[PDB]
């Protein structure tokens, strides 16, 4: 037909039973939004809600990744520079255009390579688009609470290394001088929780 | 997709291409020629040849290149007779 | 080690005393060499510049 | 009362406080010296300084040192720092790497395309563009080039940048290199 | 369903088939344009590096 | 009257895998070469040059 | 405009957006293109003149290069010649730099049957298979690679140890001799004026508090120091430097300025070492209670 199958006359198109209850979540979605930007949960670009997602935490450094505008940045023409600043530090009676010559024909060059970088990180953020990102529909994995389960994993462990008894549990800390300043009989070095 | 290549086939014709681009190109250089017998193919088959007559890993390979450098030899001869 | 020679006063307790010396046995990797693997997104890009200006 | 070296009342300075251990030569910090940099002659400590700064700071050294040494957090918060800090790590690799498996690409069409001018031009020519000596003749020729490349080559010294340390009010982060908002 | 490396939804490549290169260029190929041409021999094949620990 | 080399200097790239110089094709070949003897699409470029 | 920050220029439709582009700028001088070409077309004749290929050649007139060529020897090379060359180049086009480096070794080397032993030899020697992959060099062995003392500083009796301590809120720096004996106190940021009743807490601990501080301790440091070696019969009168260990606890702004102060006294002050030490907290004492935890 004319247009998607995701989306119907008067919005997107309600499959699961979320959606016959709610039926805002057809047709909103944050500021950016238009009738053919539904089905496309990502909005335009430059845009609200156009940014690409990676396992559910959008992507917003894409400047930062190819070295333009970045505190890290990628710094075409150094030596230049230094050696132009040299000169004009050593003394005022030979003046150097020599160095100055060098150096502008560098950056007369730099300009159309960040074009160059510019417009293929574009094309990245097409290509990630397509192929990678998810369009912020899985569980983020970039904070720790999100891999509860692996450190559960290990939780169990210490348990079973103390008969299976104190889960969560760990050793009690003691004092900074905690070996050194204590008498024979009273424990010296921080035991394992079962062993109180 | 699985490679029919089992690993020591991947050595030797990889080598073989490696020691000689000519070889490696010849039946295919721009888009594959497949009706066609390969150098690399014909080369692999006297190499094991050379091997079940106890002919050792480095004589052999060195001894298939020079037969295929001798024939381009005889061409290359003609060409410029 | 670390902690023996420390206590034994053949490592101090703070610092690298071989740092230098060290540097051989490290793959300190060139900016002019590209190796395919890196998490370095700086060379790449670098490498991409060269060849584009080239 | 007794401070550590790197606590925030450590070297105090009063009618009372007074420094403690041998301040000079071989001395208090004798084997606890973190970094020795011997001054290479008409060398500026300031190279040498920006050097060792930068270096701590990419290695997040001076981060660790400032968080711990100014605060006490408990075992949780300071698991739940270095693990998040680790988990966003682990993320925005698996990003480098994409964008990486990019570039690759796009480098590759570059050379491509570097090889389309070489059928183009021949290959020669391409060569003679790229500063190929074929006007070279003899060896002063040669060496005038070299000169030029040796003068290229050889690096000034890199002056690297550190970010500052933000001295915010009651200091939730002493790690503080900017004003964007943390979640402690 | 993802890729194990960056999470990726498709295995990378550059070129995949043997004539895609030829069946593109075609008129090209005809024209007798392409007989001594590197470009279409150099990368032809060429495919991604390993990019993996 | 009054009135280039790159931004860096780098060797050359790794070879992708599955990528070659194609047969018989002199990577390096200058101006100061001596003409090859045939007519090719390379040949008659160098020499034209 | 009212109560309201006004826009930046670009903000604004262009200044000029009714003036035709042929007017901004101005072309003129139309009159003179023509002169100059002629000008400059009579100026290459000349040019041609200053100095002073359809030489036909016939094919038949060449045969006897030809048969050269069909003649087993010259084939025998172009084969050697092309088997060396099919070896799977890497290079791909003219490096500026490899040539740069493949020349640099041609100048710097322009400057410069025993029975084979079969495998298994090298079956019956556990060690050669492992000399084979070793790191550990085989020959006598450089001593210098070796001891603990190598790379760390070496002190003389004479010199003058510069504590310059980067602080949060605070910069300070001191001086003392190789024995531990202070020489003049210890000028801090808060001690100079420079940081109550004031700007802020915030630049307090600054970079040029730092710097304000280092530049006016050195200044006082010199004339004392021509005194303790006047006391001992050193008189160090001129052309004399201090030989300076700068040691340097921080992390903090007020660091970077500090060192700098220094460096602008190179012409006084000589330094041998730069080492800093700052302590590292591996697990210690309680540090205060901060805001959050
Ligand atoms: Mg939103
Ligand atoms: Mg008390
Ligand atoms: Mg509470």
């Amino acid at each position: 037909r004319q247009h998607d199958s995701g989306v119907n006359q008067y919005g997107l198109k309600p499959t699961n039973a979320y959606d016959y209850i709610n039926p805002t979540n057809l047709i909103n979605f944050g500021r950016g939004t238009t009738f053919d930007n539904l089905g496309v949960r990502r909005a335009g670009r430059g845009e609200i809600d156009s940014s690409p997602s990676h396992s559910g935490s959008p992507v917003f450094t894409q400047a930062k990744l190819i070295g333009l505008s970045g505190e890290e940045q990628l710094t075409m023409c150094q030596s230049e520079t230094m050696a132009l600043r040299l000169c004009m530090a050593k003394a005022g009676k030979e003046t150097c255009e020599r160095e100055s010559r060098a150096l502008d024909s560098c950056l007369g060059r730099v300009g159309h390579l960040r074009r160059a970088m510019s417009e293929a990180c574009w094309e990245f953020n097409d290509w990630f688009i397509q192929n990678v990102s998810d369009n912020h529909t899985k569980p983020f994995q970039h904070r720790p609470h999100d891999w509860r389960h692996f450190y559960a994993q290990e939780k169990l462990v210490r348990e079973r290394q103390q008969n299976g008894h104190a889960y969560g549990r760990r050793p009690k800390q003691f004092s900074f001088g905690a070996r050194y300043v204590k008498t024979d009989g009273y424990g010296k070095r921080p035991r394992l929780p079962y062993n109180k | 997709d699985t490679s029919t290549l089992s690993p020591e086939r991947v050595a030797l014709r990889d080598e073989l291409a490696r020691k000689s681009r000519l070889v490696a190109s010849e039946g295919m250089r721009y888009y594959n020629i497949f009706w066609v017998r390969k150098p690399l193919d014909t080369m692999e088959k006297e190499y094991y040849e050379l091997k079940r007559r106890g002919v050792d890993h480095g004589e052999a390979i060195r001894k298939v290149l020079q037969g295929f450098y001798s024939g381009l030899a005889v061409k290359k001869r003609v060409a410029a007779i | 080690a670390k902690a023996q020679a420390i206590r034994i006063g053949l490592y101090p307790r703070f610092g690298n005393p071989f740092w230098f010396r060290s540097q051989k046995f490290r793959p300190k990797a060139y900016q002019e060499n590209y190796d395919p693997t890196t998490y370095s997104t700086k060379r790449t890009v670098e490498h991409f510049a060269y060849n584009w200006v080239q | 009362g007794g401070y550590m070296m790197y606590h925030r009342k450590a070297m105090g300075t009063m009618k009372y406080s007074k420094w403690k251990g041998a301040h000079g030569g071989i001395s208090h910090f004798y084997g606890r010296t973190p970094m020795v940099e011997e001054v290479r002659p008409n060398e500026p400590i300031t190279l040498v300084d920006r050097r060792i700064m930068h270096y701590v700071h990419h290695s997040r050294l001076r981060h660790f040192q400032l968080f711990r040494s100014y605060q006490e957090k408990s075992n949780s918060t300071e698991c739940k720092l270095r693990e998040g800090e680790m988990l966003r790590r682990r993320w925005h690799r698996r990003l480098q790497k994409s964008f990486i498996a990019f570039m690759q690409f796009k480098t590759m069409k570059v050379l491509e395309d570097q090889a389309r001018l070489v059928n183009t031009y021949g290959q020669a020519a391409v060569n003679a563009a790229l500063g190929d000596p074929w006007n070279a003749t003899d060896n002063v020729a040669r060496e005038r080039k070299s000169a030029a490349v040796r003068r290229q080559v050889r690096a000034l010294p890199m002056v690297n940048v550190v970010p500052k340390h933000v001295a915010t009010m009651k200091q939730i982060h002493n790690d503080r290199f900017n004003y964007r908002w943390r979640v402690n | 369903r993802e890729g194990w490396l960056f999470g990726q939804q498709v295995q990378l490549h550059y070129h995949r088939f043997p004539d895609e290169q030829l069946i593109t260029n075609l008129s090209r190929w005809r024209t007798g344009e392409t007989v001594g041409d590197i470009a279409m021999q150099q990368f032809r094949n060429a495919q991604p590096f390993d990019i993996e620990d | 009257m009054p009135l280039h080399g790159n931004l860096f200097y780098f060797r050359e790239y790794p070879m992708y895998p599955g990528e070659y110089v194609p047969a018989e094709h002199n990577t390096l070949s200058s101006l100061r070469d001596e003409l090859r003897l045939d007519l090719t699409a390379q040949s008659l470029k160098e020499a034209w040059m | 405009r009212r109560g309201k920050p006004r826009p930046r220029a670009g903000m604004f439709p262009d200044k000029y957006r009714r003036v035709p582009m042929l007017l901004k700028p101005q072309q003129g001088g139309q009159q003179y293109f023509n002169h100059f070409l002629i000008r400059s077309t009579n100026d290459r004749l000349t040019q041609q003149d200053v100095d002073n290929f359809i030489s036909p050649q016939l094919p038949q007139m060449d045969w006897r290069n030809m048969s050269a060529r069909s003649s087993e020897e010259s084939i025998r090379e172009e084969m050697r010649q092309l088997a060396e060359n099919d070896v799977m180049q890497h290079q791909r086009v003219f490096n500026e730099r490899m040539w740069y480096e493949k020349e640099e070794e041609h100048r710097m080397k322009a400057r410069s049957p025993p029975r084979v032993l079969g495998g298994d030899y090298f079956k019956t020697r556990f060690g050669y298979s492992l000399v084979k992959n070793s790191e550990m060099t085989q020959g006598p062995v450089d001593y210098s690679q070796l001891d603990m003392w190598g790379e760390m500083p070496r002190y003389t009796s004479d010199m003058v140890f510069l504590y310059l301590v980067s602080r949060r809120r605070n910069t300070y720096a001191v001086a003392y001799t190789y024995e531990g004996k202070r020489i003049l106190n210890t000028y801090t940021a808060g001690n100079r004026g420079l940081k109550g009743g004031d700007r802020g807490f915030r630049s307090e601990g600054s970079t040029d508090n730092g710097h304000q501080v280092t530049s006016m301790y050195l200044n006082d440091l010199l004339p004392k120091l021509r005194e303790m070696r006047a006391s001992e019969g050193r008189p160090m009168g001129r052309g004399e430097k201090v030989e300076l260990v700068v040691r340097v606890m921080g992390f903090y702004n007020g660091r970077q300025g500090a060192v700098r102060a220094v460096q602008d006294r190179a012409n006084e002050f000589h330094v041998r070492y730069f080492e800093d030490i700052t302590p590292f907290p591996l697990n210690g004492p309680k540090m205060p209670r901060g805001v959050f935890k």
